[PDB]
């Protein structure tokens, strides 16, 4: 931010660009080094009542697997044939 | 007589520091940071640290990474063909000591084992800072040198 | 007749489907040389079938594409091909026989 | 949603075959690559001066580790063991014993720093704060044997170190 | 008691294998140690050689030999392709070991073990 | 519910309904087929039927397992067959992943799959290294991953953490040596499992 | 050639070390009176592939447990 004007010129038109408005230098648009503190919220299971644990115990609804078949009509695919995707809209071609 | 020899070493003392051009062996992240340090933010070059030398033309080693059981052979190797005088620079954990690998039963628990080392740099990886650091700090131990004088007293 | 399949190596056909009618009928024909009540027989003539029905059915390339959801018609010719090479090494496995052996009896068996 | 990163066909009117004619004998696309170097010769470098700048850090920034105290001078730490316990490079060794007024205090408290990952999984599992990452970074050694942190040596990085400290403590607690 | 066989059917079998393999080690160790520019001598390193096939002369089981041949033929192919190193190849002669005592009143001086 | 993972009712049947088309087809080979409460598929087979199962899953019509996402296996010692050799499939056209798995044991071999996928060719060599267990008709079955010369098969779960040997190097002989392994400071091992049962739904009969 | 070629067999043996000339006969039996090793044996048959200069598979050399008989095999 401190180049004469010649050399923003020259600079700009060597590149081809407007460099000065897109500085790869940090400047004072970045955020201050010290901050008023947080006070960050508290998730869902902060409650006084209604909230006992096996309600909300995710270990332990987990299960062994189901045996489908053990070793003791129209064909399937392993689910449903993908969809073909779409071409960009934003910018098809580069 | 000791004015001459004092002087002297002050003068290759200063040329071998002012332009310590080191071999890197980058094994793993930590080679990371030492490319870092050669970034523009540090621009190692600025102190007349080259970015890369060939090994042969190289006055320090930096081991920067983890070092195996197979490597070491080869490692070895390298700091053999070094030309004098030759200094290593033992980057990060597992170069010191083996680090989060120290216990494995494929890894040299520090580099140490294989190579002298002059400057230990610590951190998992050590900053890009850190590293050089280590490195302005093996210029002052080159500074200190007295190899003329001791040779003198001989 | 589009210029490019857009995946390298997949050239464009020029008649698939003329490509496709023989493929699916060499397929119906090696699966004769399976036991009928092989589950693979089945499967595999129900599956072709409906393919076959399909191009018969739609002359329109881009359209047989949506009916057979498939990808390209090349991709879809390309499959053809690996169930021929499949139900040829279908006929020298066997696998409609039973099972060769049952595992050891916690072979299966986790947390031990 | 995909998109074609080269699927392009070239122009084959004169005007574009005249066009590609130039670039390949008058080196055209070489030239505006000379530019964007020369604009660079031209800008500020990024180089900070070394020591006597130093790169940003912040104040949840993990370095060289200390023991801490209370604002009476007792320790913190009352050999619970648990920064041991996690220590994914069981970096740490801790013995304790009754100290002679009866505090559950530690004997031993070693870190290898050249064990440590510097992950500060101990700072977060220490109960009371007595473990913690401070800020140094510029702690390189000549020999292996100097990284090998005693008790002492954490407790006198404590003392020269708690000044700071405490000070990225009281700005990052709230995140904790 | 019936197994899958990785190759031979039988000792007879197997032992043709262990043969060849033998003969394979034999003729190498002349160029091994012009190659890597050892200080053993020739006989050193055939007698080597000899040395580790002999420990497994007990062995009755074919598939086990089979795979003690495998593993052998491995270990030529890193040789002969110069894979390994000179340090690779030193490391059957535990040069720096020195020699642990054997007998009883040896082991009881020096420690706990066995 | 905020922390609990939510099911998938759909994909658990989808992925059911495929398990026994695939046994179906393949009786000869498949002994057991299972699907996760986390919906993934895995298909039991004995090992005889590498070749067959792998080959059906990638060239079927509905099926076309057309990628190899990986294949490893887990040392159980416990078991007369300790190891467990998994293939993780990836199908690209119907969306989907599959698991199958074998078994052998350290003297049994496995038939190569990398007739089927060109991938397999390292992940086989791999679990040689790191197993022991040897693939027949591989291109070329040698370590890959361990030091030359090494001795053992690191992954196994009675090889010791540290190992046998390590490396330093030697003055007088003036090369890298290997020697019995001394730790200054031995491994510390942790005894962390509770003496109280975590999941009841996994209770095993008494 | 037969002298030549059993001559050749000789002074191969003789060159090894682990046989005693005295002992060694052209009907000993590398085992049984030698008392070789049955590797002792693959070595032998190396160096009568080297003497020679031809190779013997390991099929026809197991049979050669003699020097008669390493003669009757050269002999074509
Ligand atoms: C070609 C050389 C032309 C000579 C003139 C150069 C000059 O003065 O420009 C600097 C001046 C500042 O550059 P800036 O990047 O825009 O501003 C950055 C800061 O503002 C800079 O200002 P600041 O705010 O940061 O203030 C700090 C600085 C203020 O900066 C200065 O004091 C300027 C020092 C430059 C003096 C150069 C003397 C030139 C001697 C010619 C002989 C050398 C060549 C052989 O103070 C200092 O640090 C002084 C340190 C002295 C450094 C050594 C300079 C002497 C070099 C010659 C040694 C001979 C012995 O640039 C201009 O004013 C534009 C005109 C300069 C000519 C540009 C032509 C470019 C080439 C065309 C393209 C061809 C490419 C192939
Ligand atoms: C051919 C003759 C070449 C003479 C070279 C003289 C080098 C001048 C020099 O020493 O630099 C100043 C240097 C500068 O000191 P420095 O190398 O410690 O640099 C300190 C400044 N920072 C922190 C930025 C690096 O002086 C000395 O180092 C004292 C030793 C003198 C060496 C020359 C002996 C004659
Ligand atoms: C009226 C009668 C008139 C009669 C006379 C008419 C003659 C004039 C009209 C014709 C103009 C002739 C131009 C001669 C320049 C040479 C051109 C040339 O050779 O370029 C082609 C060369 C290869 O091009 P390429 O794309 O790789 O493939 C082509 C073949 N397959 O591409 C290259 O050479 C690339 C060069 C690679 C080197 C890159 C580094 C250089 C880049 C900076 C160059 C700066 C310019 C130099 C200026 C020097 C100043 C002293
Ligand atoms: S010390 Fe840390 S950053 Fe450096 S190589 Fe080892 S694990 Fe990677
Ligand atoms: S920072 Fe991590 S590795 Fe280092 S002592 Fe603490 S817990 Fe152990
Ligand atoms: S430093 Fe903290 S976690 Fe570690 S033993 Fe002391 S009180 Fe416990």
């Amino acid at each position: 931010a401190s180049a004469t004007r010649f050399i923003q010129w020259l600079r700009n038109w060597a590149s081809g660009r407007d460099l000065q408005a897109k500085l790869q230098l940090r400047y004072q648009e970045i955020s201050k080094r010290t901050q008023p503190p947080p006070k960050l919220p508290v998730g869902p299971s902060h409650k006084l009542s209604n909230n006992y644990y096996c309600t909300r115990d995710g270990r332990r609804e987990a299960m062994p697997p189901s045996i489908v078949m053990s070793s003791q009509k129209k064909a399937v695919s392993p689910a449903p044939p993908i969809k073909r995707w779409e071409l960009s809209q934003d910018e098809p071609y580069l | 007589g000791e004015y001459v020899v004092a002087k002297l070493d002050d003068l290759i003392n200063w040329a071998r520091r002012s332009s310590l051009w080191p071999m890197t062996f980058g094994l793993a992240c930590c080679a990371v940071e030492m490319m870092h340090m050669a970034a523009p933010r540090y621009d190692m070059d600025r102190f007349g640290v080259v970015f890369r030398a060939s090994p042969r033309q190289s006055d320090v080693m930096i081991v920067a990474g983890t070092l195996t059981n197979k490597m070491a052979p080869a490692l070895r190797k390298v700091y053999d063909q070094m030309p004098e005088p030759r200094y290593v620079v033992s980057m990060g954990s597992c170069a010191n000591g083996g680090g989060y690998y120290h216990y494995s039963y494929s890894v040299v628990r520090g580099c140490d084992r294989i190579v002298p080392v002059d400057i230990y740099v610590p951190g998992c990886p050590p900053t890009a800072e850190a590293l050089l650091y280590g490195i302005l700090q093996l210029q002052k131990k080159i500074k200190r040198e007295k190899r003329l004088r001791i040779w003198y007293r001989r | 007749l589009k210029k490019t399949t857009g995946l390298v190596g997949l050239a464009v056909c020029e008649t698939p489907h003329e490509r496709l009618k023989i493929l699916y009928t060499k397929i119906l024909d090696v699966l004769g040389h399976i036991p009928k009540n092989a589950a693979y027989r089945k499967y595999t003539e129900q599956i072709t079938n409906e393919k076959l029905s399909m191009v018969k059915a739609e002359p329109d390339v881009k359209k047989l594409e949506e009916r057979l959801q498939g990808g390209q018609i090349e991709e879809v010719i390309l499959q053809a091909e690996n169930e021929l090479s499949l139900a040829r090494k279908m006929i020298q496995w066997k696998p409609w026989e039973p099972l060769v052996e049952e595992p050891p009896a916690s072979q299966w068996k986790w947390p031990i | 949603t995909y998109k074609y990163v080269n699927l392009r066909e070239p122009s084959m009117d004169m005007k574009s075959v005249t066009d590609r004619a130039a670039q390949t004998l008058l080196w055209t696309e070489l030239i505006r690559g000379l530019g964007m170097t020369l604009s660079y010769l031209f800008r500020e470098p990024a180089t900070i001066n070394y020591p006597f700048e130093k790169g940003p850090l912040s104040p949840r920034f993990r370095g060289e580790h200390a023991l801490r105290r209370y604002p009476s001078g007792e320790e913190r730490c009352i050999a619970c063991k648990l920064c041991e316990a996690v220590c994914p490079a069981q970096a740490i060794t801790i013995e304790a014993e009754p100290r002679a007024d009866g505090s559950r205090r530690t004997t031993r408290y070693d870190i290898d720093m050249t064990k440590c990952i510097y992950c500060g999984f101990c700072q977060e599992a220490c109960p009371v704060d007595a473990i913690v990452e401070g800020p140094n970074f510029e702690f390189s050694t000549e020999t292996h044997e100097e990284l090998l942190y005693n008790k002492e040596k954490l407790l006198n990085n404590g003392d020269k170190w708690e000044a700071e400290i405490a000070a990225n403590i009281q700005a990052d607690y709230l995140y904790r | 008691t019936s197994v899958k066989p990785i190759f031979s059917r039988d000792m007879n079998e197997a032992k043709r294998r262990v043969r060849e393999l033998y003969r394979a080690w034999y003729r190498e160790v002349p160029n091994t140690v012009h190659l890597f520019q050892l200080d053993i001598s020739v006989k050193q390193g055939r007698d080597k050689v000899r040395e580790m096939f002999k420990k497994n002369a007990h062995i009755t089981d074919p598939r086990v030999v089979d795979l003690l041949v495998i593993k052998g033929k491995m270990e030529l192919e890193e040789t002969i392709k110069v894979w390994k190193q000179r340090t690779h190849v030193m490391r059957f002669f535990h040069e720096t070991e020195a020699p642990r005592p054997k007998d009883f009143l040896s082991k009881f001086y020096v420690g706990h073990d066995p | 519910r905020p922390t609990v993972r939510p099911r998938n009712d759909v994909a658990h049947k989808q992925l059911s309904a495929f398990g026994e088309y695939v046994a179906e087809i393949l009786p000869k080979y498949v002994q057991q087929v299972q699907v996760s409460c986390f919906n993934e598929l895995e298909i039991c087979i004995h090992p005889d039927g590498v070749i067959p199962v792998l080959t059906f899953l990638r060239d079927h019509s509905n099926a076309q397992f057309k990628s190899l996402a990986d294949l490893t296996a887990v040392d159980i010692p416990t078991r007369q067959n300790r190891f467990e050799i998994v293939y993780n499939l990836l199908s690209l056209r119907f969306n989907s992943r599959i698991r199958v798995k074998t078994y052998t044991d350290e003297l049994t071999p496995i038939e190569s799959s990398v007739p089927v996928y060109k991938a397999a060719n390292w992940y086989e060599r791999e679990i040689w290294d790191m197993f022991g267990v040897f693939f027949a008709n591989h291109p070329d079955l040698r370590r890959i991953l361990t030091d030359y010369g090494f001795e053992g098969h690191p992954f196994r779960k009675d090889f010791p953490l540290s190992g046998y040997v390590e490396l330093r190097y030697d003055d007088e002989v003036k090369r890298v040596v290997a020697e019995p392994v001394e730790l200054a400071q031995e491994f510390r091992k942790f005894d962390l499992n509770s003496p109280w049962e975590a999941f009841p739904a996994y209770r095993q009969p008494p | 050639t037969l002298e030549g070629i059993k001559d050749r067999v000789l002074y191969v043996l003789k060159l090894y070390d682990k046989i005693d000339p005295e002992k060694l006969s052209v009907n000993s039996h590398f085992m049984k009176d030698l008392g070789l090793d049955s590797l002792d044996q693959v070595e032998i048959i190396m160096a009568m592939e080297d003497e020679f200069g031809f190779e013997i598979p390991d099929i026809d050399a197991e049979k050669l447990m003699c020097p008669q008989e390493i003669v009757d095999y050269i002999a074509d």
